[PDB]
């Protein structure tokens, strides 16, 4: 006979966490039936419980669900078939349901000669869905960041390259060292657009420096002190903490480590119990007031013994 | 040729086909005993007892199986132009031919192509599962 | 003075086994001499043994080469030049014998998930032959196998890959698992074409399949015995046969083998020396019948002891 | 908006653009102080005491070095943007306004670029020093 | 006010160790100044001494450059400019000086086949500077190398590629074994032309042979001697000289050496001290006259115990 | 320019044209003495004594292995180059001047590429010979 469904609306575009709301209308042969016959289902193979249904009214019924989880897809189908039935009976028409996880976190590092940012973000939620567009996209605030990041209406698209890991790299240059770049992923699917939290990030607040360079250590057999001492890196100008790790040398070193919060220390003495073995040190330093990143271990000083 | 084998590597064939339909997940979940109204022209109801009734039976689940989309049913529809051929042949052992449906599939596959896909693998997996437990008594022409 | 000879024919092309005749006029200055005075040369390198010479009539003599062996081709030239020659005194007009190896031997393998058949085969014979193209070709038969293939006269060009080993690569898929694939070489020659013995393949009785799935290997110390566990691979639905290595884990492991034709067995109990010991087991499968090939070794399963 | 925090900020940037001129080895060699003709459009004589000079100053530095075909020099232009903008919001705290030069600029790049670049950036980084030790003394608008 | 300079000339090319001289002319507000108040200055860096200043006339100041070191590029700038200054102060306008290290080393070899010539040569004192092209220019002398070589007026250029060690490799082939091949670099700048110092090479004169084949070590123990032999290589067909080296066969060989200067000798025997240790021998080979390079040591020949 | 190297050069110029030609695997089972016909303007049973009759006979080798489209002929192409330049330089040395032939050779190539090239080859190894036995008696221009 004349059978068919309606959907209100026929697709749904969400994201993870989120509610949605389906509503149908199920003409059995030219006649409406009755809100109360209809059930609902999920891709033919189980019936959604009846608590998530509501008689919105005579002939309209609907089904609720609540924070939504990321559809699996089956194979080509990326969407989850959702089904107005009367009764035992189902018909071949149903609404897609698309749930995305929409949670990509995009994490940036300036580099240490302050000349570039590097942003690095996982497609890992997104690459099942082909079809639609996924891109980085951002704005810049003349001066520093907002205290709550906000998806500007106007914003510009980034281009960023696959890397061999699986993570898109996207690199600024030239920055704005003091300006706020508020950044997110836009997913452009055909049934609408989805954007992931965003975030704002000020590229000086972001630098990974270079290590600290001309480090020495030699110990000083009339005092019985090892020595060790470096020049910091030429940026960034703010006051930087030092980290020193400090082992005997030998096939896997059993480091030891010592922490310099004073800015202006270029050097460190450490007492240790053999004058006559050869150390190995390294020092990294960071930002004194924990806005960047811990610069890589500087290249291995070794003591003499003769 | 040997009709012993013919017979054994029909069943084996019907085996193969069944297996691969567990393979494409989103089918196994799906009862095939429930009805699914505007797709009547797949066949699901039908008993499938003579081997002119199986061969037009697995003739519409070719026809249907090569408008989907899927590489999955692309070699499913393989398996069945072998599956036809070795009825045909099993109907020349015991001197008897067999012959050569709405298009309303079209429209189905364009609004509802999950429920079209989806509905015929698991119709033709029950169909099998049939044609497989009739094999044992001795079919008619 | 007018010297010319004609060959009959002025070119061969054939393949290794089989025999070719070349028959000649010599016309010395305007008039054909007697076919006892034709003497014939092989390259100009070495005169072809009279026993060969047939004297068809008064003015034409004959060469029968027997059972030919591929021509090794001396740089550009890949035929060997025939000469009909008047005595100690040859021309410089030769007839060109073209002797190919045409037995290239394909070999097939249908995967473990039934869904592709790869061929395989070598131009080892073929390479130096350039100025002519060898391709694959195939026809299928609806079911089966002929007893004796044929170079069926309609068939099918098949695209095949040159892989880093020197074979070729032809991959199938999808396939017809119980279609007849009668396949040969044709190598298209500007005198002509060759084709190599055809081979007809069975898809599915050229299955390798995965290995055994789930492999346990546990010591029951209250029997004393070694249990093996597996699981036969999805694919084929055939009845397959088992076999079992096993040795004592160690440095270079000494393999022992147990072979299991019960196609419902899913274990094997073995009674061990050594209680105390780790066991290393590894189980491979193949059909009964030998229609196939033998699959590859399972990850290997250890037992325990502490 | 902290204001402490802007101030230490601009300080901060002006001495990373001290640095970044110190790395450009063709301009440490050369005098601040020791004039160069024709060049009398950058900023270099002037005391610099004013919220008002500093942005004008900045601005001349900002337009010659857009034009100069270097990578270094375009880091740089990007810093003094944000330096306007810095002195821009330090005006606005302590309610005052600032406002938005002969075109001889396009001759001597196509004359003398060396001479363009090394002296722009030598009297570049000299007002920047003036401004750093005068940002200590509060600055009038 | 209208102060200007002039130089003559403008802009110098000139390559490492040559002399360079610049005239100025400094019209201060529409009149020319005294020679006698002009300084010269480099890169508005430094005074130019005095020493170096001549006073042309009453109004033409010149500077003179002796035995120029290669301009040191800094950045974009790959010249040094020289200023003309009125006493402390200076004008926008400079000379632009660029001093080239033209003296490139071109090497060649011809294969131990005498089929090509392969020429190397390093880009180091070239590669900074680019606005300008770098090509290898040759001329060839029917027979044999000139005692002087010149740039011929008439040459042609080579195609050179760039190998992965940053040198570039020429290949002539085929060759004229005894042509004389005068080759040189040719750098094409904006300003005008340098060439390199030339070098003939006579293809048959640098012929890295072959090493000789099929080398024995045996120990003739009824005299006790280490017998070596060979088999010099096809080409090249002069008179050669050999190389042996041999010793005990271990972990790291402590090599010994052997020469023979008889062009017409396949064997060498040696009296070692131990008969029943291993012996490793090589041999390598170069023309007797020496006008050639040594082929690579043989393929080990090792001698046997039991 | 010493004579003496050059006599020296021009005879191992002529050893290594030899080396080649035996290199050349289907020359070397050939008979030089075993003529063909047909091929009669290649020189063979000339005795070639003079500094004359050596530099046309090589020429003539010259333009025939022009002809011929293999590598290995072109690279002895370039020494039959050298060693006329050699003879003329020699002529030149005892105060003698040297001069500057059917085109059949078109149709032989044609029709017989293995005999031409096979015989060329062939009967200049013969000729080179020669020339280098008769090299040791003072040869007349
Ligand atoms: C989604 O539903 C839950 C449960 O009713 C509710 O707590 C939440 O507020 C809903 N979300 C929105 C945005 O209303
Ligand atoms: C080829 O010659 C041999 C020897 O005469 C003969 O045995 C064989 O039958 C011949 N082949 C054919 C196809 O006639
Ligand atoms: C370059 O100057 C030096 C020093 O005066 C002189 O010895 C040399 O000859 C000059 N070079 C030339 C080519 O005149």
């Amino acid at each position: 006979g004349t059978q068919d469904v309606v959907y209100f609306p026929p697709k749904i575009l969400t994201s993870v966490g989120s509610n949605a709301s389906f509503h149908c209308i199920y003409k059995n042969e030219n006649q409406i039936i009755s809100s109360k016959q209809i059930v609902w289902w999920r891709n033919l193979a189980e019936k959604i419980p009846e608590i998530q249904y509501s008689i919105v009214s005579d002939r309209v019924s609907k089904v609720t669900f609540s924070n939504l989880k990321a559809t699996r897809p089956r194979g080509k189908f990326t969407y989850d078939a959702v089904y107005c039935c009367n009764e035992q009976a189902c018909h071949h028409r149903y609404a897609e349901l698309y749930v995305i996880d929409v949670n990509i976190n995009i994490s940036c590092e300036t580099d240490g000669y302050l000349t570039k940012m590097t942003c690095r973000w996982s497609p890992s939620t997104i690459q099942s869905l082909v079809g639609s567009t996924v891109q980085l996209r951002y704005h810049r605030r003349s001066l520093y960041c907002p205290d709550s990041p906000s998806i500007h209406p106007t914003s510009e698209p980034k281009n960023c390259v696959l890397q061999r890991d699986g993570f898109y790299e996207c690199v600024f240059q030239p920055i704005f060292l003091l300006s706020g770049y508020t950044m997110w992923i836009r997913i452009n699917h055909s049934l609408g657009s989805l954007d992931s939290p965003p975030t704002c990030v000020l590229p000086d607040s972001v630098v990974k420096p270079l290590p600290p360079s001309n480090v020495k250590a030699e110990i000083t057999v009339n005092t019985g002190l090892l020595k060790v001492s470096w020049e910091k890196p030429v940026f960034p100008e703010n006051n930087l903490q030092f980290q020193i790790r400090y082992g005997l040398s030998g096939k896997e070193i059993q480091w030891k480590t010592h922490e310099v919060f004073d800015a202006k220390s270029k050097s460190a003495s450490l007492l240790v119990s053999d004058l006559s073995a050869v150390y190995v040190v390294q020092v990294r330093c960071r930002r004194l007031d924990g806005l960047g990143y811990w610069s890589n271990w500087s290249s291995p000083a070794y003591t003499l013994v003769m | 040729v040997p009709i012993q084998k013919v017979q054994d590597d029909t069943k084996t064939l019907i085996k193969t086909i069944v297996t691969r339909i567990n393979d494409i997940s989103h089918t196994q979940s799906v009862s095939a005993k429930q009805r699914v109204t505007g797709l009547d022209f797949i066949p699901g109801l039908h008993p499938i007892l003579s081997l002119s009734k199986m061969d037009q039976t697995l003739a519409v689940y070719q026809q249907v199986l090569t408008s989907l989309p899927s590489q999955n049913v692309l070699q499913i529809a393989n398996d069945l132009e072998n599956l036809r051929d070795l009825l045909h042949l099993l109907a020349f052992s015991k001197s008897c031919s067999l012959p050569q449906k709405p298009e309303s599939l079209d429209g189905v596959l364009e609004a509802s192509l999950y429920s079209t896909e989806v509905v015929a693998l698991s119709r033709l997996q029950g169909s099998l599962q049939d044609i497989l437990q009739q094999l044992d008594v001795s079919p008619e022409c």
